[PDB]
RNA sequence: AAACUAUGCCGACUAGGGAUCGGGUGGUGUUUUUUUA
């Protein structure tokens, strides 16, 4: 159900799995 | 007017007129922030965390029972979102439609209610930009809808 | 139905007419304490609630959602309140 | 008459009675 | 009748005394025709009070569904009144037993603004806020004739 | 959308007493419709009301008897001078004494007649006849 | 206080009641 | 030519000025960086 | 002295000049109005959307 | 019925009533002031 | 323990009371930790035009919130104490002015500290432990208001008569005139 | 290729009435069916 992007922390460790 | 579609519909939640909880309610109020907190960090929007939290615990309404509506909670323990959650869904609902329109190229009904969408998420943008809630060089194109979607 | 005051309805008339148009809009929804029996445990659940509500110790099943009234599910008890 | 020929503890409320709401005193 | 109701003298100028059941208006004041000592009144939460003044004090209160505009007592019996009541109607009131109504006199089609008995204490005239009159004889019920 | 508290309330007002009926409701409310209202049941046009709450919006239950004619709002809250009073009302109203006409002035919401006792003037409101 | 007011009323209501039951006669 | 895709819609004059930030800005700095603007492009 | 008609009553508001300060201005003299029961009559029978020329007629310095 | 409904008497002369009201035009202010 | 209860306030009818509370617990099983960490601030006498008499107690919020808790056994046991006597809690809320046109630096005043909403808390707090469902305003022709209150019914007979010491103490805190009303 | 006897005073609008379509609540007996769907 979690939107697995919603939130600014997820946001950022999606830059971190980005790099 | 229910814009965009004629019918004048009306359909949603009252609220009672008492400013408390009823007196039945015995929960922690820091005991509901950490329920709301624990929620936040599984990832739930807060929409969805009013909805858990007032079918699965009695909670009333998070507004009454706590002393902050619930993002406001989530800015106190540093979780608010980098785009409003119904500007999230708008982005999503668009993403969907245009990928649907690129495998199906000929659903010109879908491509009327892209036109419908992209006029309402220009709108709610603007707004925000108003607000000044987020940045004003912020844009929407299908650029932002891939790299924030993806 | 007829012809009643603006000021001081009846209590018929409240409970008759719908939940946004009487006098002062109020709710419809309610409470529904329940025990589940894999436990026999106290939970509160939304009169309305939209989610399968599963107890916390007996991970089991106590409301499904069903349009409007969260639809119970078999051997559950309850009161209001 | 629908309301009735379905509702069991319906009382005929006399029409030299519906329009009342309450008294205060009271009687036996 | 005002704020509250003050009983007056001719010859005192300030309310010789004050009575009232709760703190809203009052209407409508009438007195009886026998029993010089009793007196009725309706007021703006739809209700009927009967007071006396030789026990000096309110004694009954009804609440109905609807405002009551103006009420009058039966020459001949003393104890029976009309009530003539916005919800189109004239509603005939025995005194002790304010649980049941007479009569209801229903052929109006707006509110009745006032109404009064024949001295021959047997018959009615209504008139309404709808441009008419009715006339009723006061052991039927409906309307015996409209001006 | 809705044009205006001001507007909706006494059209519906007017609408309601021209119809037929009693007592009529209204929503929203305002400290203007209120003070307006006020007046009009001081001057005799209206009988009595009721202010509910429901914190969303005060609604309003007013018991009207049949000796309001029409009464309603100016929409450019224009500015009047004191013989720009006179000649408005005789230009407006049914005839010279018949009705009166509503004003904001700095010293509040009120009649133009004592609005003239008070040697004031202002903005126009509305009009009641 | 309130309610020795509303029962001093009740009385008063019995009184004329027996004065009204005697018109009714 | 057939396009599934729609053209964007074109955006409103607050929409330009926010673009602008001028929306942000007090009345004098509005109004110089308006005579700047001008300037420049004259 | 002047008979008054009901029309010439309703065309009198319904263009803001009031009946004797008018009267006075054109005639030039004092002018004495007259309703007679018949023309206060048609008046109300018109009746309630003319219920404002009923009050303004009913007025105590026309005879 | 191919009667017209008798219209009332229109008496408040100066602008447009409408659903905001009564709009008094620029032109009219000018015109009595 | 008076100056244990008091916050810096002696005065006799309040180190009496407080010595009441000291009975509490003293008399009291659990009350004693139940009540141990509360403390009010002060403590008001008011008599109604009945004849009759009230007492306020002007305590912070938290200690109120536990009074919410705690609240209708204490007064039991209080009315034990001083018979013939009727009691509320209240909290002190501060008052916020408004900056003038020529204000130095202040900040934007609290909408809850604001004059309205306290009084509004002060309506429910004195209200309370019954709920209050309504509030009208009528206006009279003779430029007549009446404010009034539209309670709940759960709590009837103990509160019907608590209803004049209601109107009489409200007026003494405030001011106005307030009819309470309870639909049956 | 269409067209080829159709036409109801209108609107800030009041009370509606039967019949129907889409949800929702409540009663309530029939049809249904019963630890399986
Ligand atoms: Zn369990
Ligand atoms: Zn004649």
């Amino acid at each position: 159900k979690a939107k697995k992007d919603f939130y600014r922390f997820q946001v950022r460790e999606r830059k971190k799995q980005e790099i | 007017g229910r814009m965009h579609s004629a019918g004048k519909g009306i359909s949603s939640s009252a609220i009672p007129y008492s400013r408390n909880a009823p007196a039945w309610f015995k929960l922690s109020s820091e005991s509901v922030i950490e329920q709301i907190v624990k929620y936040a960090r599984k990832g739930l929007t807060p929409s969805q965390i009013g909805v858990l939290l007032r079918d699965a615990h009695g909670v009333t309404q998070a507004r009454v029972i706590t002393g902050n509506k619930i993002m406001r909670i989530l800015k106190s323990n540093g979780l608010a979102p980098e785009i409003p959650e119904d500007l999230y869904y708008l982005i999503k609902k668009a993403v969907s439609v245009r990928k649907h329109l690129e495998r199906n190229r000929k659903d010109k009904d879908a491509k009327f209610r892209l036109i419908l969408i992209e006029s309402r998420i220009h709108r709610l943008a603007r707004y925000y930009r108003t607000v000044a809630v987020l940045p004003p060089n912020w844009k929407y194109e299908s650029a932002t809808a891939s790299a924030l979607v993806n | 139905v007829l012809v009643q005051d603006l000021l001081h309805p009846t209590a018929a008339s409240e409970a008759r007419k719908h939940k946004l148009k009487t006098l002062v809009q109020g709710p419809r929804s309610y409470f529904l304490d329940v025990k589940c029996p894999g436990c026999l445990n106290i939970t509160t659940v939304f009169s309305h609630a939209q989610t399968a509500v599963t107890c916390e110790s007996c991970s089991t099943i106590l409301c499904t959602p069903t349009g409007g009234k969260a639809k119970l599910s078999e051997g559950t008890s309850f009161r209001r309140k | 008459a629908n309301e009735r020929r379905t509702r069991k503890d319906m009382p005929y409320i006399s029409e030299r009675k519906k329009q009342i709401v309450g008294t205060v005193h009271k009687y036996e | 009748g005002g704020a509250k109701i003050h009983l007056w003298d001719v010859n005192r100028l300030k309310p010789v005394s004050d009575l009232s059941w709760g703190a809203d208006n009052i209407t409508s004041l009438k007195f009886n025709q026998n029993e010089t000592d009793i007196l009725a009144s309706t007021g703006s939460d739809n209700s009927i009070v009967l007071y006396d003044l030789r026990t000096n004090s309110p004694t009954q209160k009804i609440v109905q569904t609807m405002r009551t505009n103006a009420i009058c007592w039966n020459p001949m019996e003393a104890f029976n009144f009309v009530t003539a009541n916005e919800d189109h109607n004239a509603y005939y009131y025995d005194m002790r037993n304010l649980s049941r109504s007479l009569n209801v006199f229903k052929d109006h089609v707006s509110a009745v603004m006032d109404v009064d008995f024949s001295p021959t204490g047997d018959e009615i005239v209504t008139g309404s806020y709808d441009k008419s009159i009715r006339i009723y004889k006061t052991n039927h019920g409906h309307s015996r004739e409209i001006y | 959308t809705r044009s205006s508290v001001l507007a909706d309330a006494l059209n519906a007002i007017n609408n309601a007493e021209k119809t037929g009926k009693r007592q009529v409701l209204i929503r929203p409310s305002s400290k203007v419709i209120i003070k307006f209202l006020q007046v009009m049941q001081k001057h005799g046009y209206i009988g009595e009301f009721e202010y509910i709450d429901d914190h969303r919006s005060g609604k309003i239950v007013v018991q009207l008897n049949g000796r309001l004619n029409k009464c309603g709002v100016i929409s450019p809250r224009f500015n009047v001078k004191i013989g720009d009073i006179e000649k408005w009302t005789a230009n407006l109203l049914p005839a010279r004494q018949f009705g009166y006409v509503i004003l904001t002035t700095s010293a509040g919401i009120m009649d133009h007649e004592e609005a003239r006792r008070k040697h004031v003037s202002g903005k126009i409101l509305g009009f009641v006849y | 206080q309130r309610i020795q007011q509303r029962h001093d009323r009740k009385a008063a209501y019995e009184i004329s009641r027996q004065e009204v039951s005697k018109w009714n006669d | 030519v057939y396009t599934p895709f729609p053209p964007a819609q074109l955006p409103r004059k607050v929409d330009l000025e926010i673009e602008s930030g001028e929306y942000f800005l007090s009345k004098r700095e509005k109004q110089m960086k308006k005579l700047n603007e001008q300037k420049e492009k004259q | 002295q002047v008979l008054i008609d009901t029309n010439f009553i309703n065309f009198s508001i319904q263009k803001k000049v009031d009946i004797v300060r008018g009267m006075m201005d054109c005639l030039l003299a004092k002018c004495n109005p007259l309703i007679t029961d018949c023309v206060m009559a048609e008046l109300e029978k018109l009746g309630p959307k003319y219920r404002i020329a009923l009050k303004l007629a009913r007025d105590p310095r026309i005879k | 019925k191919a009667t017209k409904r008798e219209r009332g008497l229109k008496i408040s002369s100066v602008g447009r009533s409408t659903r905001n009201g009564l709009i008094v035009s620029k032109r009219d202010i000018a015109r009595i002031s | 323990p008076q100056a244990k209860i008091l916050s810096q306030a002696p005065t006799e009818l309040e180190l009496q009371v407080a010595q009441a509370f000291v009975e509490l617990e003293n008399s009291s099983p659990e009350l004693k930790a139940e009540l141990r960490p509360l403390q009010f601030k002060s403590i008001r006498e008011i008599d109604v035009a009945g004849g009759k008499k009230a007492l306020a107690i002007f305590v912070p919020v938290p200690s109120l919130a536990g009074f919410h808790k705690v609240q209708t056994k204490l007064t039991r046991e209080l009315e034990k104490k001083f018979q013939d006597r009727h009691v509320i809690f209240l909290a002190e809320r501060r008052i916020l002015p408004k900056p003038s046109r020529t204000s130095r630096q202040v900040q934007k005043r609290p909408r809850s500290r604001t004059l309205t909403a306290v009084h509004d808390k002060i309506l429910e707090d004195l209200v309370f432990p019954t709920e209050i469902v309504g509030k009208r305003v009528r206006y009279l022709v003779g430029g007549n208001k009446i404010q009034k209150v539209l309670l709940d019914s759960k709590d009837v007979q103990q509160i019907d008569y608590k209803l004049e010491s209601f109107q009489a103490v409200y007026n003494k805190l405030t001011g106005k005139q307030i009819v309470f009303e309870i639909p049956s």
